[PDB]
């Protein structure tokens, strides 16, 4: 319904749909223009078949298909990888164990897509009414069902790095034996001073233990 | 934000029992100010919402012998199951008569009664006080980003 | 402002039930509204307790009596809707009764008069009351977009 | 039970200006806070809270309370 | 002016959906009682839910189990819809073990004594030939909704991941009023409350618990007076 | 499961009949249930007594002018409906008021029959000048809540009887507000404040106790379905 919207609001909406994060599981719009499939397939993050065949093996990490000419082609899927803005690029699967595949048919979804169709958000029940002033100046009131049912939530992956260098005084060491700290702080570190995979971490916690070799001592 | 330039920060995540709810106990998921839309001059979101509702509970149009009904029959949008996605191209969308007539002929949900009036608004209760709101409140499904 | 306007507007185009019936007090009018036989915008004859300042236009008229009377400090009956009674319940008791559609510009002159003639804490309390009741009655005003 | 708990119009009618009132209350708050940090030195120039005080209260609230109560004066040198 | 004590009558339309009728209510009063019942039913009703799990070979909810088409977060989503009942106040560990190709659902789970699943048709995941799923789902008892951040208590167990648990077993509550056929100008109203719950229990028990909570709070408001 | 803190109703009195009641912190979302249910069962479910019809001598239903009284019939109806009466008969009873000569007629001059009592004797009713000719008969009927003016073909039987609005409920107005309170680092607890103003006949706290009573045997209907437990104390 673009022809009903104002040109300024159309500008804002078009420039603002690019900021929509991909959610946990996405659903394609209940009402929306039919170009969404073409706008999702032409973007290359959706895994499409290079050749026509039949699915042989399906999993969360890969899809192995046997094409009709006889070759065996495996598509790997990026699961919980970091995009340039911090959002995940997790790719769901929509094909079954043994269904037929044609060329260009969508095998696996991408971030913010459902069934190969673009899905930038969720469809929610809406009522227009002033409600006790909490939707004032176009603010948002919403149910807790969008919190408990995991509707509007997103995985955010942040990368953060450090390097142990060779400065003038000596070589920086990645070590567990951090000085002037209690034992419980460094409890979750590895033998070489690395936080373990899947270790829940909070602000101020030790991620990787790097010590500078020495400083002018007075 | 929606797709029509409407945006806003979240001021309160209400409990489910505090949201206004429909005639079947279905709470609404998001409350929007109707003050914004006539000043922003983007009524299309409202249009979207009506068709969103029409795509939630499907419609049965056959033999109605009306202009919009015959257009939907020759197009193919005459028998639509509930929940199925609908498509309005960006300048060949569903016309006013089609939305009005489909809101007339929305499939019932329970007790053989349909829940949104042909005006596009539904009688909506209060989750806090419990007394029903005086005038019908426009409800439907908007795709929120 | 939309809520206060809806509260204080006239009964034009909206079906008035219980229009033109005397009420002993504003509490009885509220009870009738809760019963449902009286609408918010309906010209009713409502009595007001002692200490309620009558409107500025109420002074040239008076009750017909063979004895001297002064309706400036004591009880009086007024032909007004219930919404104006609630709106003046928001306003301070020393402020004269307002008997017109408020909207926005009349709200501006009311707030300017309040800031001119009243201390800061009273003004802050009255704008808080106006804010709260404006949101409350804008929720029940039935405004929506279809 | 807040910032506005001293009514401000009383302070203006007891001061006749607004900048005089704010620097007046600031000086009194500084005196009270210096008294609290005396550590038992017993300095004569620092006079404690003349109004009643809770277990913990900002010196400026106490200062405005003494200005409002009218039990304290100031003169220009 | 007439005094008649209200009476509640239950009729059933499905296995887990029923309508309760309270006829002699005072005018202008059915809506508020129905709303109090609905708000007590939707939020504060005790139940049981899975509060944490532990998948063998998985350290956090962002990996993938080797041999299932749904990642661990989708597994969290599918477990979060599993409705259960736990008699034990203490948490109970349920076991789900599946080998080989197939479709692991809630019917394939092993519920201990005192803990019962109620929707065995709920699909949990899929397995190909090299798929192998072993989960130890911790189930607890409570009311309302408790997020995953409030469900974590152990730090030494890396593999255990908490899930956000939805305890309330009531799907939707509605109320409706009419006018009684008795002829007075008061026009008393009957209240019909449609309660539909999940498979955890029949709506009669849920309405009983809501009535217990409401009568306890109102007796608190009563007995402290006079 | 178990409730950490138990609420406790406290009363802060401000007048002879006006009062305010504060509930110590309730569970999240339980403020509004208690507030509106208590307000509606307070304003409507408490039984009381009031007038239902009046009869003025030598007047007609279309004749709004009363002889000998400066106040019109509307002010007289308003003052009668503003009067408090208590009854125990449980059928409508006719109560008289007669006065001759000039002066002020109040509720003190009203003569009540046995079993019917008037709690407000000092409020003014009307004025008389010259010849009084004041003979009114008013019907007192025990009821519950609030009912407007209703006619039952009594105008056909006699022309002097006109119905009057009835205020049965002892409470005059109830206003509830639910705000937020913080204990044990959890801000989402509700404090409910119920300001109740009643008439001078009945004590407000007795009315609130009766409302809580009616709510107890009203929500005991759901209890007889099943004996189910809940986390208490």
């Amino acid at each position: 319904f673009l022809e009903h919207d104002d040109a300024n609001r159309a500008l804002m909406g078009a420039n603002m749909m690019r900021q929509a994060v991909p959610l946990i599981k996405s659903e394609s719009p209940l009402v929306g223009t039919g170009m969404e499939y073409r706008s999702a397939a032409d973007a290359g993050d959706v895994v499409k078949a290079e050749k026509a065949g039949v699915v042989q093996e399906v999993s969360a990490d890969y899809i192995t298909t046997t094409n009709d000419d006889g070759t065996y082609i495996t598509y790997r899927l990026a699961k919980f990888s970091r995009s340039n803005q911090g959002t995940s690029v997790n790719q769901k699967v929509i094909v079954a164990e043994g269904d037929r595949i044609i060329e260009g048919q969508v095998l696996a979804d991408g971030p913010a897509t459902e069934n190969g169709e673009m899905a930038l958000g969720k469809n929610l029940l809406v009522a227009f009414m002033p409600w006790e002033g909490h939707n004032y100046e176009d603010a948002i009131i919403l149910s807790q069902r969008l919190v408990q049912d995991d509707v509007l939530s997103s995985i955010h992956i942040e990368e953060h790095e450090v390097d142990a260098r060779d400065t003038k005084l000596g070589p920086e060491e990645i070590t567990r034996d951090i000085p002037n700290v209690s034992e419980e702080v460094l409890a979750d570190l590895d033998e070489r001073g690395i936080i373990r995979i899947g270790a829940e971490v909070v602000a101020g916690d030790i991620l990787v233990g790097k010590v500078t070799p020495k400083g002018e001592t007075e | 934000a929606g797709r029509h330039g409407n945006k806003g920060v979240i001021s309160k995540i209400n409990p489910i029992e505090d949201m206004p709810f429909l005639e079947d106990g279905t709470p609404v998921d998001i409350i929007l100010n109707p003050l914004a839309v006539p000043s922003r001059m983007n009524p299309g979101q409202v249009l979207e919402i009506h068709l969103g509702w029409l795509a939630s509970r499907g419609w049965d149009v056959s033999g109605l012998a009306e202009e919009w009904a015959q257009r939907l029959q020759v197009i193919g949008a005459d028998k639509v199951e509930p929940g199925t996605n609908v498509a309005t191209p960006v300048f060949d969308g569903a016309r006013e008569d089609e939305l009005a007539g489909l809101l007339q002929h929305t499939i019932p949900n329970r007790d053989g009664e349909r829940m949104v009036l042909p005006s596009g608004k539904a009688r909506l209760f209060d989750g806090r006080s419990g007394e029903p709101f005086p005038e019908p409140i426009s409800v439907g499904y908007m795709y929120i980003l | 402002v939309l809520g206060l306007f809806f509260l204080t507007t006239d009964s034009e185009g909206r079906s008035p039930k219980g229009e033109g019936r005397a009420f002993g007090s504003s509490a009885e009018a509220i009870m009738a509204f809760d019963a449902g036989d009286l609408t918010l915008q309906a010209k009713i004859d409502i009595r007001f307790p002692v200490g309620t300042i009558p409107p500025r236009g109420f002074e040239p008229p008076a009750r017909e009596e063979g004895e001297p009377e002064w309706q400036q400090g004591d009880t009086f009956t007024l032909k007004t809707t219930l919404g104006r009674a609630l709106f003046n319940e928001l306003l301070p008791e020393d402020y004269p009764f307002v008997d017109y559609e408020v909207g926005k510009k009349q709200l501006s002159e009311i707030v300017n008069d309040l800031a001119e003639r009243y201390p800061k804490v009273i003004v802050a309390a009255t704008l808080d009351n106006l804010k709260a009741a404006g949101f409350f009655w804008a929720t029940r005003s039935g405004v929506t977009v279809a | 039970e807040g910032i506005i708990n001293p009514p401000i119009d009383e302070l203006l009618e007891a001061t006749d200006s607004k900048y005089s009132l704010v620097i007046y209350a600031a000086k009194r708050a500084r005196q009270i806070n210096a008294y609290y940090s005396q550590l038992g030195e017993g300095l004569l120039e620092y006079v404690g809270p003349l109004v009643d005080t809770h277990v913990h209260e900002k010196p400026l609230s106490i200062a405005l309370r003494e200005i409002n109560a009218g039990l304290l004066t100031s003169e220009a040198i | 002016l007439i005094a008649q004590r209200p009476s509640l009558t239950e009729e059933v339309v499905d296995e887990f959906r029923s309508r309760f009728v309270i006829e002699p209510l005072e005018p202008g009063f059915g809506y508020t009682l129905g709303n109090s019942l609905r708000r007590t039913l939707l939020s504060s009703i005790p139940g049981a839910a899975v509060t944490s799990i532990r998948i063998d070979g998985v350290l956090h909810e962002f990996t993938t189990v080797p041999g299932v088409k749904e990642d661990v977060t989708d597994l969290i989503l599918n477990i979060k819809q599993l409705v259960v009942s736990s008699e034990h106040d203490e948490p109970v560990v349920m076991y789900l073990r599946k080998q080989g190709p197939g479709l692991v659902t809630a019917a394939d789970i092993a519920p201990p004594a005192g803990v019962e699943v109620h929707n065995p048709d709920l699909v949990l995941a899929t397995l190909n030939g090299k798929g192998k799923l072993e989960m130890e789902l911790t189930v607890e008892r409570g009311r309302g909704y408790v997020s995953a951040v409030q469900n974590k208590q152990v730090g030494q167990e890396i593999g255990r991941i908490p899930v956000d648990s939805i305890y309330s077993p009531v799907l939707k509550v509605t109320y409706k009023v009419e006018a009684t056929r008795v002829e007075q100008r008061t026009d008393f109203d009957k209240l019909i409350v449609d309660v539909e719950t999940k498979q955890a229990m029949r709506p009669r028990d849920a309405m009983a618990s809501a009535g217990k909570t409401l009568v306890e709070l109102f007796g608190l408001a009563r007995e402290l007076n006079i």
